[PDB]
C-alpha cells in the first residue's frame, strides 16, 4: 500500500531526527557541575495563612505588584486578597460552579477563569460604578479549559481539551491563530518573557514550542512516559521544566534541542501537579500528590528542603516576581505563604 | 518515546491456531498493565482481555472464554495472546494497549483511534 | 480516504521541517545556565536568607 | 442524728455551767440512762456506771471500715481518669486536623469530666483535716465551731455540687445533638452551638442557687454537707431524674435504628455497639434509679452506694479511651506527625 | 445522685465520734 | 499620617460585609444534594428539582469527548452517582458498561462514592455472549412483574447479579449499590432518589460515630 511507504519515510526521518540529536551530545550537565558546592540547608516556615474558602482551589496567580493575588474554588467563588495583611478585597460569583483556571492582567485591570462550561469570562475590576461584571465572554471551544495567561489587555492565550490551543482578541471575540498539532489533552502553558514564543504540555507525553506570530510548531520535545502535568519556563528564555504522573522532573534545552536533567527518588510513587522556578533559576520547587511540596537544585539534581503542612492534596503553586514568598494551594480550603 | 509493534497476523481456516505478540519500549514494562483490543469490520473497538502486572489476574470477554490465553514476559518486555479454534466470527484487527498510570488497577483504554498509547495492529482473518 | 492520506503526509511534512534545524553542542549550552546562576546569585532572597528587618513577611 | 450533735452537747454543757450554785442530764444518751446516777464521791469525774453498751461500740467499729473502702476505692478510680481526661484534651487541641463540632461537644463534656472529678477530691481533702486535731482546752473549741473556720468549707461544697448538676446536662446534650442528626435528611445547616453550650453551662446555675439561699436561711447547719429536710433535697434530683429519662429513649430508638440497618441488608456487632454507647448516656444511673433515698435501710442501700460510686468513678476513662485513644481518624493522624517528625531528621 | 447521700452519711457518722471524743475528754479530765 | 487609619478602617469594614455575605453563602451551600448523571451551555447541563423541602441539583455531562480519565475527578464530593443501563446485531453494550463500573467503582478519587443503578426499557426486553445463561437459577426471594416472562425474569436477574458481584468484589465498608428496576415510569424514580440519598446520609454519620 501507499500508506506504507510514507511511513517507512517518516520512520527514516525520525532516525535521522534521532541521529543528529545523538550527535551533539558531547557531555553531561552533573560533569561541569560537578565542581561546584551545594546550596545548603534550606528550612521555610508559614508566615500567613488564608481562610476564605468553602471548597476545594483549583488555582491561583500573583500580581505583578506581588501584593496582590486571586484564588479560584468549585463552590463558584473568585476572592482576591491582600498578601501583607490576610483581608479579602473582592468576592466575585461565577455562573457555573466548576472552574479549572485563573489569571491576573500584568496591569492589574482583569482576571479571568474558565472550566468546564467551555468557556473563558473576563472579569473587569476598575469600573466606575465600583462593582464587578463580566466584560466579555470567548466561545468557540469543543472541550473544557484548562489554562489561560494574559498577554496584554487586549489578547490571551488558552488551552482546552480538544487538543487545541487558540489566541483570542477580546474586542473582536473571534479566535485570531489556532494550533493544531497534539494528539490528547492540552494541561498548562507557560509564556516567555518577550511574549514572542511559548510551550505547552499534552497528555501524550509530548511538549511543543509554539511561534505567535507565524503559527505553527517549530520543535516537538519528547522522551518522558506519561501524561504531562505543568510546565514552567526559566529565566534566561532557553529551558523549561515538566511535571506528570510518573513522579519524574525533567529539563529541556530549547538551544540544544535535548534533555538534560532528571529529578526522581525511589520513595517517591505520586504524581506532580505544578512546578516553579526561584529568582535565580537554581531552586526547582514542585507539588506532588502526597500533600507535601520539594525543592530541588536545578544544577545538581538534590533534594534541599520539603514544604510539608497541608491536610489533602496540592494543586497550584507561585512564586513573587520579587521571589521573596511563595504562595501554595490545596484541596483544603486554605491558602499558605511561605517565606 | 512509547512504541508498541504487533505482529504474527495471517490468514487461517477454521479449527486453526494463530500466535499474536508486541514488543513494548520507552518505559518500563513491568510497572504497567496490558491488554488487548480488537476492531471487527463495520463496528467499534471491543476489548478482549487484560493481565495484571505480575500476571497473576487474568479476565475475558465471555465470548472467547476458555478458548484463548494470555501471558507476559517481563524480562523480554514482550505480550502474547495464543487462539485455539477459531471460527469465522473471529475476523478483525487486533491491538496491545496499555492504561496511562502505574499502579492502578483502573485503566480507561477502550476508547477510539485518538488513544496514544496504542499500536497499530495486524490484520486477522478467517474464510475459506 | 483523502483527510487520513492528507493526514499521513503532513507528518512527514513536520518531521522535515523538525529536522532542517541547526543544532549547538552541550558543553556550550550547558555553562551557560550555570554562568546566570553565578552572576545573578546575590539577588535571590529565597537562596540566601535576608534579615528580618527587610523583610514585609514577618 | 440530723447533724449538729456537737452543737447541742456544747450548749448544754454550758447551761450546766450557767447556773453554776442555782448521772448529768446533758449526756446524749441521757434517755435510757435515767434510772442510774454517780457515786457519792465528791460523767464528770471517777463514774463507770453509765457509759455506751459494748455492742453499740462494736457495731460503730465495723461500719468505719465500709466507709474507708469505699473512700479508697473512689479517690483511686477518679485519678486515673483525670489524668486520661487531660491526655485526651491535649491531643485534641494539638491536631489542627480534629477540629469540628463533634470534637467540640466532645472537648466540653471532658472538661465537665474533669470539673467533677477535681471537685470531689477537694472537698474530700480539706473535710478529714477539720475532724483530725486534738480538742485540747475547753476555751480552744470555741473558735471551732464559730463562722470564720468554716468559712473555705461553704464554698467547696457550692463547688462541688455544681460539678455534679453540670456533668450531668452535658450528659443529655450528647445525646440531644445525636439525636437531631439522624431524624432530618440532610445535613442540618448551620450548628444551633450556642444553644447547646448555654443548656449544658448555664441550666444547672438555676437550680443551685436557689438551693444554697434556702441552704443559708432555715438550714444553716454545720459545713452545709448534711441533708436533714428531703423537700430541700428535692431540689437538686429533678434535673438528674429528668436528663436520665429523657436519654433512656434516645438510647432506645438508636439501638431500634441500628437493628433496622442490619435486617435490611450480625449478633456481635449488635452487642459491641450498645456496650460502648451506655457510657455516653448513662443508663448505669436508671438501673437504680426508682430506689429512692427515703425507702433504703438494710443492705439494699449499700449495695445501691457500691454500684453507682463503682460506675460513676471509671465513666471518665471509658469515654475517653473509647473516643479518643482507639479513633481510627486519631490513630491514623497519630502516625503521620511521627513520619514527618522522622524524615525531617535525615 | 449517691455521691450527696454518701457524704452526708459519712459526715453524720463523724460528727457522733466527734461529740463521744469530747465526752471522753470531758470524762477523763 | 490619618489617612492610613482611614484606609484601614474601610479595609476591615469591605473585609466584615464580605465576611457577612460568605456566612449565608456558607449556610445556604450544605443544605443541597448534588448527583452526576452518567450513561452507558453546551459543555455543561443544570437542573434543578425539589422533593420534601429538599434541595436537588443534576448535572449532565454531554459536551465532552470520550476520554474521561481527567475531568471525572471534579465529581468527588458529590452525594451518589446515577448509572443508566440499557437492560436489552448489537456490539456487546453491557461488557463496555461492566467495565466502566468497574473502572468507576475502583477509582482512587472515586472510591468513597455510591451508584444508584436504573436499568430501562424492561418491555423490549444473553446466550451467546455471556455462556453462563444456563447453569443459573432464579433467586429465591424475588418479586416478578405481572408479565411473569421465565427467561425475560431470568435475564432480569442475571444481569443485576452481574452488577452486584462487582460492587461485593471490593469497596467493602465505605459505599454501596442501590439497583432498581425501571419499571415505574411517571414520577416514582425521583421519591426513589429521595429514600437512597437519606439512607446514604444516615450510613454516613452512624459510620462517622463508628456504631456501624
Amino acid at each position: 500500500s501507499e500508506l506504507d511507504q510514507l511511513r517507512q519515510e517518516a520512520e527514516q526521518l525520525k532516525n535521522q531526527i534521532r541521529d543528529a540529536r545523538k550527535a551533539c551530545a558531547d557531555a553531561t550537565l552533573s560533569q561541569i557541575t560537578n565542581n561546584i558546592d551545594p546550596v545548603g540547608r534550606i528550612q521555610m516556615r508559614t508566615r500567613r495563612t488564608l481562610r476564605g474558602h468553602l471548597a476545594k482551589i483549583y488555582a491561583m496567580h500573583w500580581g505583578t505588584d506581588s501584593r496582590l493575588l486571586v484564588s479560584a474554588s468549585q463552590d463558584g467563588k473568585l476572592i482576591i486578597w491582600d498578601s501583607y495583611t490576610t483581608n479579602k478585597v473582592h468576592a466575585i460569583p461565577l455562573r457555573s460552579s466548576w472552574v479549572m483556571t485563573c489569571a491576573y492582567a500584568p496591569s492589574g485591570n482583569y482576571v479571568a477563569c474558565g472550566g468546564l462550561d467551555n468557556i473563558c469570562s473576563i472579569y473587569n475590576l476598575k469600573t466606575r460604578e465600583g462593582n464587578v461584571r463580566v466584560s466579555r465572554e470567548l466561545a468557540g471551544h469543543t472541550g473544557y479549559l484548562s489554562c489561560c495567561r494574559f498577554l496584554d489587555d487586549n489578547q490571551i492565550v488558552t488551552s482546552s481539551g480538544d487538543t487545541t490551543c487558540a489566541l483570542w482578541d477580546i474586542e473582536t471575540g473571534q479566535q485570531t491563530t489556532t494550533f493544531t498539532g497534539h494528539t490528547g489533552d492540552v494541561m498548562s502553558l507557560s509564556l516567555a518573557p518577550d511574549t514572542r514564543l511559548f510551550v505547552s504540555g499534552a497528555c501524550d507525553a509530548s511538549a511543543k514550542l509554539w511561534d505567535v506570530r507565524e503559527g505553527m510548531c517549530r520543535q516537538t520535545f519528547t522522551g518522558h512516559e506519561s501524561d504531562i502535568n505543568a510546565i514552567c519556563f526559566f529565566p534566561n528564555g532557553n529551558a523549561f521544566a515538566t511535571g506528570s504522573d510518573d513522579a519524574t522532573c525533567r529539563l529541556f534545552d530549547l538551544r540544544a534541542d535535548q534533555e538534560l536533567m532528571t529529578y526522581s527518588h525511589d520513595n517517591i510513587i505520586c504524581g506532580i501537579t505544578s512546578v516553579s522556578f526561584s529568582k535565580s533559576g537554581r531552586l526547582l520547587l514542585a507539588g506532588y500528590d502526597d500533600f507535601n511540596c520539594n525543592v530541588w537544585d536545578a544544577l545538581k539534581a538534590d533534594r534541599a528542603g520539603v514544604l510539608a503542612g497541608h491536610d489533602n492534596r496540592v494543586s497550584c503553586l507561585g512564586v513573587t516576581d520579587d521571589g521573596m514568598a511563595v504562595a501554595t494551594g490545596s484541596w483544603d480550603s486554605f491558602l499558605k505563604i511561605w517565606n | 518515546q512509547v512504541q508498541l509493534q504487533e505482529s504474527g497476523g495471517g490468514l487461517v481456516q477454521p479449527g486453526g491456531s494463530l500466535r499474536l505478540s508486541c514488543a513494548a519500549s520507552g518505559f518500563t514494562f513491568s510497572n504497567y498493565k496490558m491488554n488487548w483490543v480488537r476492531q471487527a469490520p463495520g463496528k467499534g473497538l471491543e476489548w478482549v482481555s487484560d493481565i495484571s502486572q505480575s500476571g497473576a489476574s487474568i479476565s475475558y470477554t465471555g465470548s472467547v472464554k476458555g478458548r484463548f490465553t494470555i501471558s507476559r514476559d517481563n524480562a523480554k518486555n514482550t505480550l502474547y495472546l495464543q487462539m485455539n479454534s477459531l471460527k469465522p466470527e473471529d475476523t478483525a484487527v487486533y491491538y496491545c494497549a496499555r492504561c496511562p498510570a502505574p499502579f492502578t488497577r483502573d485503566c480507561f483504554d477502550v476508547t477510539s483511534t485518538t488513544y496514544a498509547y496504542r499500536g497499530q495492529g495486524t490484520q486477522v482473518t478467517v474464510s475459506s | 480516504n483523502t483527510a487520513s492520506i492528507a493526514q499521513a503526509r503532513k507528518l512527514v511534512e513536520q518531521l522535515k521541517m523538525e529536522a532542517n534545524i541547526d543544532r549547538i553542542k552541550v558543553s556550550k549550552a550547558a555553562a551557560d545556565l550555570m554562568a546566570y546562576c553565578e552572576a545573578h546569585a546575590k539577588e535571590d532572597p529565597l537562596l540566601t536568607p535576608v534579615p528580618a528587618s527587610e523583610n514585609p513577611f514577618r | 442524728p440530723s447533724g449538729q450533735v456537737m452543737d447541742f452537747l456544747f450548749e448544754k454543757w454550758k447551761l450546766y455551767g450557767d447556773q453554776c450554785h442555782h448521772c448529768p442530764w446533758y449526756l446524749p444518751w441521757h434517755h435510757k440512762v435515767q434510772h442510774r446516777f454517780v457515786f457519792k464521791r465528791c460523767p464528770w469525774r471517777d463514774a463507770s456506771q453509765c457509759q455506751m453498751d459494748g455492742e453499740e461500740i462494736e457495731v460503730q467499729k465495723e461500719v468505719a471500715k465500709m466507709y474507708s473502702s469505699f473512700q479508697v476505692m473512689y479517690t483511686v478510680g477518679y485519678s486515673l481518669s483525670l489524668g486520661a481526661l487531660l491526655l485526651a484534651l491535649a491531643i485534641l487541641g494539638g491536631l489542627s486536623k480534629l477540629h469540628c463540632t463533634r470534637n467540640a461537644i466532645h472537648a466540653n463534656l471532658f472538661a465537665s469530666f474533669v470539673l467533677k472529678a477535681s471537685s470531689v477530691l477537694v472537698i474530700d481533702g480539706l473535710l478529714r483535716t477539720r475532724y483530725s486535731q486534738k480538742i485540747g482546752d475547753d476555751l480552744s473549741v470555741s473558735t471551732w465551731l464559730s463562722d470564720g473556720a468554716v468559712a473555705g468549707c461553704r464554698v467547696a461544697a457550692v463547688f462541688m455540687q455544681y460539678g455534679i448538676v453540670a456533668n450531668y446536662c452535658w450528659l443529655l446534650v450528647e445525646g440531644l445533638y445525636l439525636h437531631n442528626l439522624l431524624g432530618l435528611a440532610t445535613l442540618p445547616e448551620r450548628s444551633f452551638f450556642s444553644l447547646y453550650l448555654g443548656i449544658g453551662w448555664g441550666a444547672p446555675m438555676l437550680f443551685v442557687v436557689p438551693w444554697a439561699v434556702v441552704k443559708c436561711l432555715f438550714e444553716n447547719v454545720q459545713c452545709w454537707t448534711s441533708n436533714d429536710n428531703m423537700g430541700f433535697w428535692w431540689i437538686l434530683r429533678f434535673p438528674v431524674f429528668l436528663a436520665i429519662l429523657i436519654n433512656f429513649f434516645i438510647f432506645v430508638r438508636i439501638v431500634q435504628l441500628l437493628v433496622a440497618k442490619l435486617r435490611a441488608r450480625y449478633k456481635f456487632r449488635l452487642a459491641k455497639s450498645t456496650l460502648t454507647l451506655i457510657p455516653l448516656l448513662g443508663v448505669h444511673e436508671v438501673v437504680f434509679a426508682f430506689v429512692t433515698d427515703e425507702h433504703a435501710q438494710g443492705t439494699l442501700r449499700s449495695a445501691k452506694l457500691f454500684f453507682d460510686l463503682f460506675l460513676s468513678s471509671f465513666q471518665g476513662l471509658l469515654v475517653a479511651v473509647l473516643y479518643c485513644f482507639l479513633n481510627k481518624e486519631v490513630q491514623s493522624e497519630l502516625r503521620r506527625r511521627w513520619h514527618r517528625w522522622r524524615l525531617g531528621k535525615v | 445522685h449517691s455521691q450527696g447521700t454518701f457524704t452526708s452519711d459519712y459526715s453524720k457518722y463523724l460528727d457522733s465520734r466527734r461529740a463521744e471524743d469530747f465526752v471522753k475528754w470531758l470524762e477523763s479530765t | 499620617t490619618e489617612d492610613q487609619r482611614n484606609e484601614e478602617k474601610a479595609q476591615r469594614e469591605a473585609n466584615k460585609k464580605i465576611e457577612k455575605q460568605l456566612q449565608k453563602d456558607k449556610q445556604v451551600y450544605r443544605a443541597t444534594h448534588r448527583l452526576l448523571l452518567l450513561g452507558a451551555t453546551s459543555g455543561i447541563f443544570e437542573t434543578k428539582f425539589q422533593v420534601d423541602k429538599v434541595n436537588f441539583h443534576m448535572f449532565d455531562v454531554g459536551g465532552q469527548r470520550d476520554e474521561r480519565r481527567k475531568w471525572i475527578q471534579c465529581f468527588n464530593d458529590v452525594t451518589a452517582i446515577i448509572f443508566v443501563v440499557a437492560s436489552s446485531n448489537q456490539t456487546n453494550r453491557l461488557q463496555e458498561a461492566l467495565n466502566l463500573f468497574k473502572s468507576i467503582w475502583n477509582n482512587r478519587w472515586l472510591r468513597t462514592i455510591s451508584v444508584i443503578l436504573f436499568l430501562n426499557k424492561q418491555d423490549l426486553l444473553i446466550e451467546d455472549y455471556f455462556p453462563e445463561f444456563a447453569r443459573y437459577t432464579t433467586p429465591e426471594d424475588a418479586t416478578p412483574e405481572p408479565g411473569e416472562d421465565p427467561r425475560v425474569t431470568r435475564a432480569k436477574y442475571f444481569i443485576r447479579d452481574e452488577f452486584l458481584r462487582i460492587s461485593t468484589a471490593s469497596g467493602d465498608g465505605r459505599h454501596y449499590c442501590y439497583p432498581h428496576f425501571t419499571c415505574a415510569v411517571d414520577t416514582e424514580n425521583i421519591r426513589r432518589v429521595f429514600n437512597d440519598c437519606r439512607d446514604i446520609i444516615q450510613r454516613m454519620h452512624l459510620r462517622q460515630y463508628e456504631l456501624l
